[PDB]
């Protein structure tokens, strides 16, 4: 039996929306990735123990002989000494302190655990902070909201086997961040010839014209969705709705109102 | 008789695994029996806070991120709220393509819940392991329809790999699970626990599935991006091909609701019937969902073709219409100001206050919505019961199946058995519908593609939007003013099931539902997480 790296999983504040972006991974399936490639040693959303033994799992895996390392969902609360947030009777901001301290690296998954996210937008009642801020160290960023399981298992799977990625100004791995959203669109054509739709319901929306008139982030967005799909069959723009700029830092107060560029 | 302890003491289990979000909870315990108990809610985020001064075109976005698991139908009920707030009627089409894309959403939570969160309640993963594979198929053969997954050879291919995963001790997710070692509240043979772990590995799969086609629709998933003030924007999703993928994923996955899952609910429920008299409240409260005419609230609970009402004292006979007026949300035992109770969510408040763990004045960061005072159960068993009492004929039919299968008068349905029963009846009859509302919206759309209708902000006013998301009845509501948003608020489904006491001090559904709690080993307490789960509770959701 050849032992499996172990990876932590942790979830603050977040909608859970991450960690089901992750099992939509095809290249390999859930199942083969946690049977095969890794071992999943703490997951609250899977997991077969509860209460005080599931706790206790988590302690077990952060003491494991061989290490681990840390996946992090959803960003930190941390208004009143972190209390809107706790697990265990425990801070989310302490637990995930304590984990990140002896991990081999830190992954955070979503634009939440990244940046901060939508706790975070103004005016932030919970004082909501993305991971590297209220740790103080380097993360490797897997935003998009959610990422693309795609990008997040890519770098899951880089880092256990070729190294950590490089990653740009905002800690993403260039492999899956690397070129605008824009860049790559079917409309792109379309945005060149300034052949936008004024509204949903215009002829132009419904021959598939760009939709920058209606606010798409895609040329300030860089993500690789066009490229890649999500589920295997769609992303956003060929459904016909603006890009939101999802895997952009603080996209709730730098990209809205949505519907506009302004 | 069923497995219980003499136990007295408090038993407290933080986190709930196998739910979406932060839950503790809290229980009093005599003589091996819960006397009391606590749902705990353990993080706030604050949406309804955030949304204040944007755009009301923005809330969808901001409101879909109330949670990832019922991805979509916060969406869905923003849209419904703005769409009436600016007083549109969207188009035939956009209708059936919402109303398909919740019907897709039905199937992905459903079949994830059961097997992935709420299954290691029931099956015994580790007692698998021990089945004869020949006699499990054999079995599978007899409660089940013929299918190559569950031949010997498929079942003694499963039982190979867990052993494997098993014997390299990194038992990963299954660490310390309340099953090692055995367990007097798991009650399978083997050969059953093989069967169902077979198919918890083919779920993992399926789910990716009902995700695909539900994206064809929405997008993506999760948090699909194709609903707009008026309508929707996916032109594509009207069309032939993207329809016949739709389709043939769809019935994919009806397959395995009609193969598996039913069969296995079914195998399960036999074995734990005591489980029908444990984990019952009375009343139970629908929005409905499906409707054929969404061009107004009133026109959406009237026409739901999972029909709308509500229940009190578990009287079938009689099933009220829904008043919009009578709901409000308590904050007396939450974490939030007094001065908060009694509010009807168009003069909704969410001003936080944290106290301290477990203070028992004040112990959730969830609102207790109540219905001229009383506590309302939504979701799956709420649903089932309004149906079966209205005489919907797909819940008759479903339900006296059940009924019939397991022996069982209707009465043993108002319990954390009939709960996870009625989650798998109602998704067994969104999959014999699937079908027909996909022809209705391919006909539709080859008839004209109109899919967004032309409407204008209102300096003032104010809207609601109603659905029944897989757990229960959800509502959005919001005032507008200067064009901007004044309030949101949303109360969830989650919220109404595992909110704290209201304001009289009188227990929510869960906290009813798990007095009466058999405990057999107050170290491993399943039968707390049995009917917590029963309830596929979604904490995120229900605090936003
Ligand atoms: S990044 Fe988005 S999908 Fe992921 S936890 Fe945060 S809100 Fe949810
Ligand atoms: S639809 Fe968006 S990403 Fe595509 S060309 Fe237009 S602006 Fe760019
Ligand atoms: N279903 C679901 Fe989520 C909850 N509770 C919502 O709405
Ligand atoms: S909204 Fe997000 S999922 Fe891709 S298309 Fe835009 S970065
Ligand atoms: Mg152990
Ligand atoms: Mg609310
Ligand atoms: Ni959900």
């Amino acid at each position: 039996a050849k032992h499996r790296p172990s990876v932590v999983w942790l979830h603050n504040a977040e909608c859970t929306g991450c960690t089901e972006a992750a099992i939509r991974t095809i290249k390999p399936y859930i199942d083969a990735l946690i049977l095969d490639t890794i071992s999943l040693d703490y997951q609250e959303t899977i997991m077969a123990a509860a209460g005080e033994a599931a706790e206790a799992a988590l302690h077990q895996a952060l003491e494991g002989k061989d290490g681990y390392y840390l996946v992090v969902e959803g960003g930190l609360p941390t208004i009143d000494g972190g209390q809107w947030g706790m697990v265990a009777g425990h801070p989310m901001i302490e637990t995930t302190k304590k984990a990140a301290a002896k991990a081999k690296g830190i992954i955070c998954i979503g634009t939440c655990s990244a940046y901060g996210g939508v706790q975070k937008a103004k005016p932030n009642p919970s004082q909501a902070k993305g991971v590297s801020e209220a740790l103080g160290v380097k993360t490797i960023n897997i935003p998009g909201c959610p990422p693309n399981p795609i990008n997040f298992v890519g770098a899951v799977v880089h880092v256990l086997t070729k190294g950590i990625p490089d990653l740009d100004e905002n800690g993403r791995p260039k492999l899956f961040y690397g070129e605008l959203v824009h860049d790559n669109c079917p409309r792109l054509p379309h945005f060149e010839a300034s052949e936008f739709a004024p509204s949903f319901d215009s002829e132009e929306a419904k021959k598939g014209f760009c939709l920058y008139e209606l606010g798409c982030k895609g040329p300030v967005t860089y993500n690789n969705c066009p490229k890649v799909l999500f589920n295997q069959v769609n992303w956003p723009v060929q459904a016909g709705h603006p890009c939101l700029g999802c895997s952009e830092p603080d996209f709730w107060d730098t990209m809205t109102p949505f519907y506009e560029q302004g | 008789p069923t497995p219980q302890s003499t136990f007295t003491g408090p038993i407290v289990v933080d986190p709930i695994t196998r739910i979406e979000g932060h839950l503790r909870i809290m229980v009093e315990v005599e003589n091996g029996k819960v006397k009391d108990a606590w749902s705990s809610s353990q993080l706030f985020r604050g949406l309804e806070i955030i949304l204040k001064g944007r755009d009301p075109r923005d809330a969808q976005h901001f409101t879909q991120r109330a949670c990832g698991c019922c991805t979509y139908v916060h969406a869905l009920a923003s849209s419904r709220c703005v769409d009436d707030a600016v007083k549109v009627s969207i188009p035939a089409n956009a209708r059936m393509m919402r109303n398909l894309v919740m019907a897709s959403q039905y199937l992905h939570d459903h079949l994830v819940h059961f097997y992935h969160l709420h299954a290691l309640d029931w099956v015994d993963v580790t007692a698998a392991l021990k089945a004869d594979p020949n006699k499990a198929a054999k079995l599978a053969a007899s409660i089940a329809p013929a299918r190559p997954g569950n031949s010997a050879k498929a079942l003694k291919a499963v039982q190979d790999k867990l052993k494997a995963f098993v014997e390299s001790g990194q038992l990963g997710i299954f660490t310390n699970a309340y099953f090692l070692g055995g367990h007097k509240a798991y009650y399978l043979p083997p050969e059953v626990d093989l069967i169902a772990t077979a198919h918890y590995l083919e779920a993992l799969h399926m789910q990716v599935k009902a995700a695909s086609a539900m994206a064809i629709l929405g997008g993506k998933n999760p948090h699909t991006q194709f609903t707009v003030v008026g309508g929707c924007s996916n032109y594509q999703g009207l069309t032939k091909d993207p329809l016949a993928n739709y389709l043939a994923l769809s019935k994919e996955v009806c397959q395995f609701v009609n193969e598996c899952y039913i069969p296995d609910l079914l195998a399960v429920a036999g074995f734990y019937k005591d489980w029908g008299g444990i984990g019952g409240t009375s009343n139970y409260l629908a929005f409905g969902e499906f409707a054929t005419d969404d061009s107004s609230p009133e026109k959406h609970l009237a026409t739901s073709q999972f029909p709308s009402g509500v229940i009190t004292g578990r009287d079938l006979g009689k099933v009220d219409n829904v008043d919009l007026g009578a709901i409000y949300e308590d904050v007396k035992y939450s974490w939030y100001a007094p001065g908060g109770d009694g509010k009807h969510p168009y003069d909704g408040v969410t001003d936080p206050k944290y106290t301290k763990l477990d203070d028992k004045d004040h112990y959730s960061w969830m609102k207790a919505p109540r219905y001229k005072g009383k506590a309302m159960e939504v979701g799956p068993l709420a649903r089932t019961f309004i149906a079966y009492a209205k005489g919907q004929p797909d819940f008759k039919k479903v339900v006296d199946m059940v009924l019939g299968k397991l022996s069982v008068p209707a009465t043993a349905l108002h319990s954390t058995l009939g709960r996870t029963a009625a989650r798998g009846i109602e998704t067994a009859i969104v999959c014999a519908n699937m079908e027909k509302w996909i022809k209705e919206m391919a006909d539709s759309g080859a008839k004209d593609n109109t899919l967004c209708a032309k409407w204008e902000m209102p300096e003032e006013s104010k809207g609601v939007g109603l659905a029944d998301a897989p757990r229960g009845a959800l509502s959005h509501w919001i005032r507008i003013k200067g064009k901007k948003i004044d309030n949101f608020q949303l109360v969830v489904p989650s919220t109404w099931n595992l909110g704290p006491r209201g304001a009289q001090g009188d227990k929510s559904p869960v906290e009813e539902a798990l007095i009466g709690t058999p405990i057999a080993d107050p170290k491993r307490p399943v039968e707390i997480l049995r009917t917590v789960h029963a309830f596929d509770p979604c904490i995120a959701c229900g605090v936003h």
